[PDB]
């Protein structure tokens, strides 16, 4: 196969939300992260990761669904698929990997009715759900 | 009538209340 | 009146505590900045530790006019011979 | 005060240009830390989120008391988030540490440390070698090192002038640099090391004004970071997030301290050729200097107090490095300034005018070659993208067949045999040892920097 | 003290856990009769134990009388008894006459010897013999330096060459020779006018030339070379720069290899060594003990610890070769600190808080011994607790309290002035019982 290629800054713009692992942050300063507000998070479209031996044992275990993480949502909501990527002029080098997120069912965001309440610095509604 | 007698009070007052006000910040209503 | 060889012997034990210069270098013809490299930020400490042992307040009005050890011994001599109120009670 | 910029500041040497211009270009072409993307993503979302959350882990729980420094990067990211702009407080801090280390700490150790050029070269080169591989990213180690240096400088100024105001600002500085990260406990070591000459001031000035006018400001100064730590958060949410982080995240109880040194002796990317200098060039200069200050008590150019307080601070830092919830190697960047200040004292202590016998200087040369051999026994890899194009990025260096650590080990063995031969025959006036043992630490540090 | 040590060392011969290498050496001894040579049974393609097999040759002759473990471990108890008798009657009366007459120094020496010997040397390993060779070379070098003669220094080299051939870690027996080489040369040069320098250095090389008879008594050179090559290209070895891996193996959580007893045995040795060195540097001497042999006793331990970098294997059980030096160092340390802590109230607090921190670090491990020696041991799977609190934190808070007390005592020599404490029958009673109390507690445990 003689592939036809395209840049990442051009394919992935600077508007779509992207799930970047905690290692790839300074190499991609133009992509927009997956913001969150009021306890609800956005839905990402791509996932950027480091190379194989780093992603396998440092970032896939740190951001795990069972210890908070961020890969607990995208395994329940989306499906990931690898894409073919090459580092220009330095073939044979492992730069990382890019992935594509496909929805399982077609759904649109909610509306989240709001309100306010004044606590007293010692109030606690109860513990969080951590482990079984 | 000497300013050392005034500084001696300005150092104890506003140095004790500035310390009892800092331990109450973690305990104060928030919205 | 305090002898010169005890004034110098009392100043050397402070110079050796502040900076670390051996008391065999403190002679009455040594400058405080050229021969003995003692910046004035150490002269302030010497003038503080002087008062903290023998009550003597050397004001910064006069702490600049001391360029040699002879100047120090002359200053101490003149101030102790002028004022007869030298307690010298430990 | 009769002026600012005292007359011992206004001096220029050849070490200042080297350090400044070797840091201002490592800021451009040099490597970065590992937790740079982690902090960048934490800071780029903290304004939409509203509470400076931990983005990647722990169910969206914030930085519990340790978050006042990231709120500055959250403000910086409004201009731009380029790698060359978001990393300025790591160059400003480096310049400040060099200024302080060169014009406040070295002249304080006596007229023999501030009169030798080899000591200045050693201090500069060790500062560079300890700053390069650790404090060029976004991890807040350079800031904590600068805070712990400012605290020491202020306490020494209080001891010198005989006042309590610098000793009062030092408490606020230590509190604020502790409020950055849990590893900021290295700053109260500077307060413990200087407690005796501050009690000597309090108990002396309290017989003129009293006790409370001197104690209450010292309490208001210490208890003021609570108004910055608990500005947005609350004690209940802090307790909840701490419960989460303790029940889930790496806890690393205090008796697991040896992991930090077990990770250093492995031939991996975490512990590499460049990531061992910051610790070896500190221990190798700290221990023999301690054993030499124990026996000798008059070195004719060194002040005893300021020289003992530095070793006390270094040992208290090595002690306080326990009790931290995480045992990483990145926590070795805290020694950037104290190792540079200890190398300048070791260079004077092991000089041919202080160590007068040839066999002791030969043994120290052997030890230097041994620690060099230990340094060069790993790979030359950097973390994520600084590793692109490195010479020996995934293998132990070799000059052809034989490694480079083996050559240094052979040289060290030869030096040890020479020292033993000088020991047997009771010789103290060798002449080529005088040539070989003049400032070995500056050379061994410049080698690693180059 | 001799009765107590020998009793506690004879009742440990029966109710005592064996080591990890007691089934290995026993099988090697049982199968080496046939096969023509001392084969490595479980590894290395049938390679031989070529340089290090003079002890298996003796174990192969003992194993032909009875294979009972109470009879095969008999050469490892005579070594312990001889080591203790030497430490008690040749070493302590040599350092000083007043250090051996002290009734607390001897007790703490015995307790420290027991506490450093029991967790390590109760098997078919060569460490019980290396620990005896070290302390029998030290006394011979001391007998040669004083009472000027050369044949003791010639028998010491033969004993050291026998020790080097036991195991790679057995080269630490050369340390008491390297440390005393200068005094032995001073003794040699006093004969240049009478006899010469050849008639005094030829018999000293004839002693070093015994390893070539010990090693190559059954095999050739090209066979030992092939054995070493196989063991280096096959087996697990670690380089010289990963030497801290030993001290990491000693202090690791959830391991029956670093226990709360081995940790104590090693940390007390390190404390005693680095306290004696600091007292000898700070103060010019230790009054009551001769400072001549004391410097050599400290240098022997230092050089022995430094020589352990060249060994190929760096397990944590190899620290059992210092059980002869630990017993002689604990007594002299408790004697030297008895005066340093009697005329100053803060040195005593520093000593006590150092002991308490050592206890806190040691007690954070399990109390396991091995495969079978764990049946019934109380804390063999969890770290010790009293009722529900971890006992590794009580000691830490007590050590921090002691450190604060020492700091407070340091902050008062400017106001209360230098105060003479006392010298009575009680003020000398609490200044020397530390390191005896905790050692007795560990031995009883
Ligand atoms: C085990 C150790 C645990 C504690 C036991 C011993 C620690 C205390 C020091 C031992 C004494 C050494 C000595 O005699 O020198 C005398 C020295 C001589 O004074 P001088 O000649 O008159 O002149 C003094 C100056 O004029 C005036 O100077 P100054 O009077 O102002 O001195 C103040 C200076 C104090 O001056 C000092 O320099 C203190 C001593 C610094 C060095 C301490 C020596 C320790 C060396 C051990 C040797 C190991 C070497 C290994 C070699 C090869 C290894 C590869 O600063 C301090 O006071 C702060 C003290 C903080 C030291 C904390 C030590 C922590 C332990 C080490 C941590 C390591 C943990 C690693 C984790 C393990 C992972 C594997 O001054 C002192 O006596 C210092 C006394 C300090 C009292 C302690 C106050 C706080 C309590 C500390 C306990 C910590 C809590 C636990
Ligand atoms: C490849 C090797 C790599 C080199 C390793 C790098 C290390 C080099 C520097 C190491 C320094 C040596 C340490 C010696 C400390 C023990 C000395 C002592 O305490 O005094 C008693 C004793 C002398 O007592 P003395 O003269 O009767 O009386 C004392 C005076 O009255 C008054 O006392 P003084 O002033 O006369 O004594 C002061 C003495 C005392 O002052 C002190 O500072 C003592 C305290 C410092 C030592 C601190 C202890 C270190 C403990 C290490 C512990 C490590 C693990 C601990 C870890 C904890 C957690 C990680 O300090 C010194 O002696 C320093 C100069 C010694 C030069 C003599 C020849 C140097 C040979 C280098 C040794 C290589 C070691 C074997 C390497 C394998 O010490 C000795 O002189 C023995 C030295 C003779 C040893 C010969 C070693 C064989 C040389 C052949 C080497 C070739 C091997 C290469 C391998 C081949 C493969 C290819
Ligand atoms: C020359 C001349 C004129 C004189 C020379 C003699 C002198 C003066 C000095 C000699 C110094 C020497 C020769 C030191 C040699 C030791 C060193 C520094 C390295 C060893 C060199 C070799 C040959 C290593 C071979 C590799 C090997 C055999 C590894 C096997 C490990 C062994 C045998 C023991 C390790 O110890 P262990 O594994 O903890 O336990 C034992 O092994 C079994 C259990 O597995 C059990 O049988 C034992 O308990
Ligand atoms: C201490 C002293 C009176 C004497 O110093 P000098 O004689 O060298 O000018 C003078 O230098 C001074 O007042 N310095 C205060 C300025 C200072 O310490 N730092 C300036 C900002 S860091
Ligand atoms: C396994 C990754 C580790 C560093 O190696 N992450 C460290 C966590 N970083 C902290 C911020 C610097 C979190 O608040």
């Amino acid at each position: 196969r003689v592939p036809e290629l395209q840049s990442v800054q051009e394919y992935v713009g600077s508007d779509q939300p992207v799930l970047m692992d905690w290692a790839v942050g300074l190499a991609f300063p133009c992509q927009q992260p997956m913001l969150h507000a009021n306890g609800v998070t956005e839905v990402p479209k791509f996932r950027i990761s480091p190379d194989y031996y780093a992603k396998l044992q440092s970032t896939d275990t740190w951001q795990d669904g069972i210890n908070g993480g961020l890969l607990g949502i995208t395994d329940l909501l989306l499906r990931a698929s690898v894409m073919s990527t090459y580092l220009s002029q330095d073939w044979g080098q492992d730069w990382g990997s890019l992935r594509k997120f496909d929805t399982v069912v077609e759904a649109t965001p909610a509306e989240l009715d709001f309100g306010s309440q004044t606590h007293s610095g010692l109030y606690s509604p109860g513990p969080l759900r951590i482990r079984p | 009538g000497k300013d050392v007698r005034i500084a001696r009070w300005v150092a104890t007052i506003a140095g004790l209340l500035g310390f009892v006000l800092s331990v109450s910040i973690p305990l104060l209503p928030v919205t | 009146a305090a002898t010169q060889e005890e004034i110098i012997a009392g100043l050397a034990e402070i110079i050796e505590e502040v900076t670390g210069i051996e008391p065999s270098e403190v002679t009455p013809e040594k400058s405080f900045v050229d021969d003995l490299d003692i910046d004035s930020l150490s002269m302030v400490e010497i003038a503080v530790q002087t008062e903290d042992k023998y009550g003597v307040k050397i004001p910064d009005e006069d702490l600049a006019g001391l360029r040699t050890v002879g100047d120090v011994v002359a200053y101490i001599q003149k101030l102790e011979e002028e004022n007869p109120e030298a307690a010298a009670a430990l | 005060m009769h002026r600012l910029i005292p007359t011992r500041w206004r001096t220029v040497t050849a070490v200042d240009g080297v350090v400044v211009g070797g840091m201002a270009i490592w800021y451009v072409i040099g490597a970065n830390s590992s937790d740079d993307g982690y902090i960048l993503q934490m800071a780029r979302t903290a304004e939409h989120a509203g509470y400076m959350a931990n983005y990647f882990r722990w169910f969206g729980s914030p930085e519990d008391p340790f978050g006042w420094y990231y709120n500055v990067l959250a403000l910086m990211t409004k201009v731009s988030d380029a790698s060359i702009w978001i990393r300025l407080p790591d160059l400003i801090c480096a310049l400040i540490c060099w200024l302080l280390l060169s014009r406040e700490v070295l002249p304080r150790l006596g007229p023999a440390v501030a009169g030798s050029r080899a000591a200045m070269w050693a201090a500069g080169l060790v500062l560079l070698g300890a700053w390069m591989p650790f404090n060029n990213g976004l991890r807040p180690e350079g800031q904590i090192a600068t805070g712990a240096l400012i605290t020491y400088v202020l306490i020494e100024r209080a001891v010198t002038s005989g006042r309590l105001t610098p000793a009062a600002l030092a408490i606020t500085t230590a509190a604020f640099t502790l409020g950055i990260q849990p590893t900021g406990l290295i700053a109260v070591a500077a307060l413990l090391a200087g407690g005796r000459p501050i009690l000597r001031i309090v108990m002396r000035r309290r017989r003129l004004v009293g006790t409370w006018p001197l104690i209450a400001p010292l309490l208001a100064a210490g208890t003021v970071i609570l108004a910055v730590v608990f500005a947005d958060q609350t004690i209940a949410t802090v307790l909840e997030a701490t419960r989460i982080r303790t029940a889930i995240g790496p806890s690393q109880e205090w008796w697991t301290e040896n992991l930090r040194y077990y990770y250093l002796i492995l031939p991996t990317t975490d512990g590499a050729i460049s990531r061992r200098v910051a610790f070896v060039f500190t221990a190798m200069c700290l221990f023999p200097s301690l054993f030499m200050m124990l026996r000798r008590k008059h070195i004719a150019g060194v002040a005893r107090g300021p020289a003992w307080r530095l070793m006390g601070i270094i040992f208290a830092t090595m002690f306080f490095l326990m009790f931290t919830p995480t045992k990483w190697i990145h926590h070795f960047g805290l020694f950037a300034a104290v190792g540079g200040a200890m190398a300048a004292l070791a260079t004077v202590l092991v000089s041919p005018t202080v160590l007068r016998s040839a066999r002791n200087r030969m043994a120290f040369l052997s030890l230097v070659l041994f620690v060099l051999a230990f340094c060069f026994a790993s790979t030359n890899g950097w973390w994520y993208v600084s590793n692109f194009g490195a010479p020996f990025n995934n293998s132990v260096p070799k000059v052809g067949g034989v490694q480079i650590s083996a050559i240094f080990f052979a040289l060290s063995a030869i030096a040890a045999l020479w020292a033993f031969w000088l020991h047997l025959t009771r010789r103290t006036e060798s002449r080529v040892v005088d040539r070989l043992t003049a400032a070995p630490i500056p050379v061994a540090a410049g080698f690693m920097v180059v | 003290t001799d009765t107590g040590v020998i009793g506690g060392l004879l009742i440990w011969h029966i109710v005592g856990a064996p080591t990890s290498d007691d089934g290995y050496n026993m099988t090697i001894a049982r199968v080496a009769s046939e096969a023509g040579y001392t084969t490595n049974y479980y590894r290395y393609f049938g390679a031989s134990e070529a340089p290090f097999d003079w002890y298996q040759s003796v174990l192969s002759h003992l194993a032909s009388i009875s294979t009972a473990g109470v009879w095969m471990r008999l050469p490892a108890t005579a070594a312990a008894i001889a080591t203790w008798l030497i430490i008690s009657r040749c070493v302590l009366p040599r350092i000083g006459r007043r250090v051996a007459a002290n009734r607390v120094a001897m007790l703490t020496a015995g307790a420290t010897f027991l506490a450093a010997w029991l967790p390590f040397n109760n098997g078919l390993r060569p460490e019980p013999l290396i620990a005896f060779a070290v302390i029998t070379v030290w006394m011979l070098v001391e007998n040669s330096i004083g009472t000027r003669r050369l044949w003791p220094a010639a028998v010491a080299i033969v004993i050291a060459m026998f020790s080097v051939t036991l195991a790679p870690q057995g080269l630490i027996a050369l340390a008491p020779l390297l440390v005393g080489a200068r005094a032995i040369g001073r003794v040699v040069t006093a004969r240049r006018a009478g006899t010469g320098i050849l008639a005094s250095l030829a018999p000293l090389a004839a002693s070093v030339a015994v390893v070539f008879v010990i090693i190559f008594r059954d095999q050739t050179l090209a066979t030992v070379a092939e054995s070493v090559r196989i063991k280096y290209v096959v087996g697990p070895t670690i380089p010289w720069y990963q030497e801290f891996l030993r001290y990491y193996f000693l202090t690791v959580e959830d391991s029956v290899d670093g226990s709360l007893t081995r940790r104590f045995a090693v940390l007390v040795l390190l404390l005693c060594l680095f306290g004696l060195i600091m007292v000898l540097l700070r103060r010019g001497r230790v009054p009551g003990a001769v400072s001549g042999p004391l410097w050599r006793l400290c240098g022997s331990t230092a050089i022995g610890l430094l020589l352990l970098i060249l060994t190929p294997t760096k397990w944590a059980i190899q620290f059992g070769a210092f059980a002869g030096l630990a017993g002689a160092l604990g007594g002299v340390t408790a004697f030297a600190f008895a005066r340093v802590g009697l005329h100053s109230r803060r040195n005593l607090a520093l000593y006590v808080t150092a002991l308490l921190f050592i206890l806190a670090w040691a007690t954070s491990g399990l109390n396991g011994w091995f495969y079978v020696g764990n049946y019934g041991v109380p804390w063999f799977d969890k770290q010790p607790v009293i009722a529900h609190y971890p006992v590794t934190t009580i000691f830490l808070v007590l050590a921090i309290v002691g450190g604060l007390l020492a700091g407070w005592l340091h902050f008062r020599m400017d106001y209360a002035g230098h105060t003479e404490v006392a010298d009575t029958g009680r003020n000398r009673a609490l200044a020397s019982t530390p390191l005896l109390i905790v050692a007795t507690i560990m031995v009883v445990l």
